[PDB]
RNA sequence: CAGAUCUUGGUGGUAGUAGCAAAUAUUCAAACGAGAACUUUGAAGGCCGAAGUGGAGAAGGGUUCCAUGUGAACAGCAGUUGAACAUGGGUCAGUCGGUCCUGAGAGAUGGGCGAGCGCCGUUCCGAAGGGACGGGCGAUGGCCUCCGUUGCCCUCGGCCGAUCGAAAGGGAGUCGGGUUCAGAUCCCCGAAUCCGGAGUGGCGGAGAUGGGCGCCGCGAGGCGUCCAGUGCGGUAACGCGACCGAUCCCGGAGAAGCCGGCGGGAGCCCCGGGGAGAGUUCUCUUUUCUUUGUGAAGGGCAGGGCGCCCUGGAAUGGGUUCGCCCCGAGAGAGGGGCCCGUGCCUUGGAAAGCGUCGCGGUUCCGGCGGCGUCCGGUGAGCUCUCGCUGGCCCUUGAAAAUCCGGGGGAGAGGGUGUAAAUCUCGCGCCGGGCCGUACCCAUAUCCGCAGCAGGUCUCCAAGGUGAACAGCCUCUGGCAUGUUGGAACAAUGUAGGUAAGGGAAGUCGGCAAGCCGGAUCCGUAACUUCGGGAUAAGGAUUGGCUCUAAGGGCUGGGUCGGUCGUCGGCCGGCGCCUAGCAGCCGACUUAGAACUGGUGCGGACCAGGGGAAUCCGACUGUUUAAUUAAAACAAAGCAU
């Protein structure tokens, strides 16, 4: 997806109340490869690139593309290779604490979903761009504000 | 145009109620029949001079014109 | 010696202006404007790179003309699941399709026996 | 080798950009270009396609791995723990 | 006036060192001079393999060797075959003479002992 | 009114003065004419020299286009000419574009805001669909058979945004010959094609024609009853001429960058022969020069491409490219299938075109005839196109209209001579509105106050030397030296050159011009981020003419006897192209040698002066359009 070092993934689902094929663009976790069965919901077991709501995943499980508030379809920790860690639930008041990529610990509402595993494309900023032009071509593909 | 490679066609392609004219031109050695129809110039190559006179009379109506050469 | 001209009124070497030359009976080399050569279909599988054999390759709107035998292959799933897939995915369908239904039978057995 | 003593791939840059920048790049323009072995076939035909996406040559399977390497060692240890956490979640 | 010149350029005139301005590559490139040589030492190489003067195994090694230009024209390949193929033969004649004698007396050893075990 | 650098109008001296100098160049004769340095024809000498002083277009101009005529005015001299002036004439489309589609964006209703013209906003706080198959009923119509048709209802439908936005993107199908003072894919002649209609079926062919049983009849065959038939071939890729089908779902085409390599095809060039016409023949030249074809759409076949199938299973690993690459996830090897087919033959097509030689129409015919449009070969050549395969990205390189294939089976159809359907199979009929269409496209028709050395988007792209679209000369084509001529040859200029001896002594400063300047063969330092420095520096050679050596393609295998028409198909018998030889063609190249020249030889043109240090900026890049091109800004890197 131009203007992003985290390549997406065209997942194909099935509408269970009509008849057609629905497609999405998940941020692709790392390890995901085509022809793979990605699950989605509350009773889908732990494995990489498989969304399940924080609260039904054990303490210490690394997630990405974590939602802020239930239903906004992914907002936190979704850059090119970042990951939010779950820390410790609180099965009363139904809350959870995540350690976002910056380091600030958040008291996130539970029941909001997050695809497991780090985001593919990691380790991007380890190559010196080395050129004036190579930075130019990078910022031309995004909001046009380079020099 | 269309190439036609026998005789029986040349009548079924020239007995039609819409056909317009027949051109029987004497190329240097073969013969060329060209019946003009509404969509094609149905050309028959026959290489026998002593067979064109057989096919000159046998045209469906008396119409043997207009020929050139 | 060549003194040629675009015969139409467009004079910019764009994509819909490519040309080929020819030699008219009056012995005059003149342009002729060529219709672009389209590409034959691909597989509906999506994971095979080659094109279809059997399906005539021509621009889209020309397909209003050709007979149905020129636009597909008598094979089931013809002209949409590639001829490599006709050798692969139509293979790979049955082998995937029959057996997976057969496994459902096996699991309907071991579960029901108990 | 014999053509160049201590540059390698980054000899296509000449006397520019300095020394230490080119040394740091020489370890990245070797990882990314070189062909890995696709785990689904064993045929060393897994070549980087764009940033963070990899393509095979014979299986025709794209794998979303690291940005200059088939896997970043954190992404492997994350795959590690999630396996271990899967038994504890289900005893 | 241009033909009379070109019929002299073919022979060697007007083409010394005083009539060259282009680089040695420009007059006749190195990529082409190599390229046309691989298509001659490969073509000859596979006109021999099917003609059965060399065999599968030799056609491989000669294929890698010519790729590292240890053979620089056709004659020195036509000859370097006449050295290998010839000394391969003499080794065979001293190989199919060694085992023919070695075993004949070995089964003739096996026969002479069997005519012993019958006659006690 | 004397004035105000006064307002408007007018006229002088300057002054018959400055000036009519950017890009080589004109001359002789003739014609109309009152008149000729300039107009027109002819002869000669020159240039633009295919990145054009050529042949066409888009913006823009708007009648400048073409013809007849004029000598007021303008064309900075003149003019018999014009881009001027006065009359007339000219722009022909189903297929060339516009219209259709969406792109960055623009925009209205719903909503919100606003004293207010209105504004924000584009799925966003909206009852946003006006359409369809079938079915039940009422109801006409025309042979109220049957179907075309109509109103109510039952069903079905996602509303995912009205509209606008490209004469270069997407977007079906037209080519050849001729024709006028100006138009020609537009007109005439001749060949084709797309779309739409087909309604009572305009006609053929296809789905459609079986089997058993019982009768009789020798049989040919016919007599009757059941039940079938919405097509066949190939193991396979797939093929055949059509071969029912909806709501719904899936996918494909439309539909993707830049660069490098290689190969196929074609146009141009080149070489060798035949012809037809030509310039030279003072002497030589089987002579040098022009010319030597076949459209669209079908049909057949060469030629490229395949990540298509089948047999079999490979390490004493192979095959294979310029580089690669691929292989038990099935190599080589044999057989087949598909796609592209711009190429060759053929229908069009010799009738036409073209080159010559000859008649008729004394005249305005687009007339009549003889001959020909033949046979070859090379290529790292150039241009255009097609197809493989790599490289580069922290760049991954357009949307929609439209058209298509697949799945699924709601429905239709007839009961044994015929149906319903043809993702039209071959034909046949009818229709294709509307607007643009001349010309210039630039040292003259455009913008700069003009016939201004400025500026303004593209296609076509010959011969020679040469690395080359460099520079220079020539052919097809074009022109009169760019708003004038004549006579001389002073100074000062402007633009070019050379100069004895010294060589920066000149000057703020080697400012300017001057040396070096290509290529082959030798040789190459301090420094260094080990890549560079480097064409470092510094040497030698270069002409002609005659030779030498080396670097390649295509073809090959026997007397003998009978049969078949020592020559050949066959047999049997032999040969064993057995070391690899023999014959025919074929392109430019590289190294060496002899001889010769007033030692000249990258002989015009094109083509670097070097070395040792200091300061500054890392570099490539950018800027003060019209005085500052830098040490200024940017920049990757570092860090808050
Ligand atoms: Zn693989």
């Amino acid at each position: 997806d131009p203007g992003r070092g985290a390549p997406l993934a065209k997942v194909v689902f099935r509408d269970p109340y009509r008849f057609k094929k629905r497609t999405e663009l998940f941020i692709a976790a790392e390890g995901i490869h085509t022809g793979q069965f990605v699950y989605c919901g509350k009773k889908a077991q732990l494995n990489i690139g498989n969304v399940l709501p924080v609260g039904t995943m054990p303490e210490g499980t690394i997630v990405c593309c974590l939602e802020e508030k239930p239903g906004d379809r992914g907002k936190l920790a979704r850059a090119s290779g970042n990951y939010a860690t779950v820390i410790s639930h609180n099965p009363e008041t139904k809350k959870t604490r995540v350690k976002l990529p910056s380091g600030s610990k958040k008291v996130i509402s539970s029941a909001n979903r997050a695809v497991v595993g780090v985001v593919a494309g990691g380790g991007r900023i380890d190559k010196p761009i080395l050129k004036a032009g190579r930075a130019y071509h990078k910022y031309k593909a995004k909001r046009n504000c380079w020099p | 145009p269309r190439k036609i490679e026998e005789i029986k066609d040349f009548l079924l392609t020239a007995r039609r109620k819409d056909a317009k004219s027949v051109n029987i031109k004497k190329n240097k050695d073969n013969v060329k029949f060209k019946v003009r129809c509404s969509r094609y110039l149905y050309t028959l190559v026959i290489t026998d001079k002593e067979k064109a006179e057989k096919l000159k009379q046998s045209l469906p109506p008396g119409l043997a014109v207009k020929e050139l050469k | 010696v060549q003194r040629l001209t675009y015969r139409r009124r467009l004079s910019y070497n764009t994509a819909s202006n490519k040309t080929r030359l020819s030699r008219t009976p009056g012995n005059r080399i003149v342009y002729l404007y060529t219709k672009k050569v389209g590409k034959a279909p691909k597989s509906a599988c999506g994971v095979c790179p080659g094109r279809l054999r059997g399906v005539r390759a021509v621009r889209p709107k020309v397909l209003m003309r050709l007979s149905k035998t020129k636009k597909h292959v008598s094979r089931a799933y013809g002209g949409s699941m590639c001829a490599k897939c006709v050798r692969d995915r139509i293979k790979r369908a049955f082998l995937i399709e029959e057996q997976k239904i057969v496994v459902k039978v096996l699991k309907a057995q071991a579960q029901s026996q108990k | 080798a014999k053509r160049t003593k201590k540059v390698g791939i980054v000899g296509k840059y000449g006397t520019r950009y300095g020394a230490s920048l080119r040394k740091m790049v020489k370890k990245i323009e070797i990882s990314q270009h070189a062909k890995y072995t696709c785990s689904f076939c064993g045929k060393t035909k897994m070549k980087r396609r764009a940033v963070g996406i990899w393509h095979c040559g014979s299986c025709m399977k794209t794998v979303a791995g690291g940005a200059w390497t088939y896997n970043t060692t954190s992404a492997v240890t994350v795959k590690s723990a999630i396996r271990r956490l899967k038994e504890l979640k289900d005893q | 006036r241009c033909r009379k010149n070109t019929l002299a350029r073919r022979k060697g005139r007007h083409m010394g060192i005083g009539k060259r301005k282009g680089t040695a590559n420009a007059r006749m490139p190195e990529k082409v001079t190599w390229m046309r040589r691989m298509r001659i030492l490969r073509r000859l190489l596979r006109r021999y393999r099917e003609s059965k003067k060399i065999d599968r195994h030799m056609y491989h090694s000669l294929y890698l060797k010519v790729k590292g230009n240890v053979f620089k024209n056709k004659r020195i390949l036509m000859e370097h075959i006449h050295k290998l193929k010839a000394d391969k033969a003499r080794k065979k004649l001293l190989a199919d003479q060694a085992e023919a004698r070695r075993s004949k007396t070995k089964e003739a050893r096996k026969r002479r002992e069997e005519r012993l075990q019958a006659k006690k």
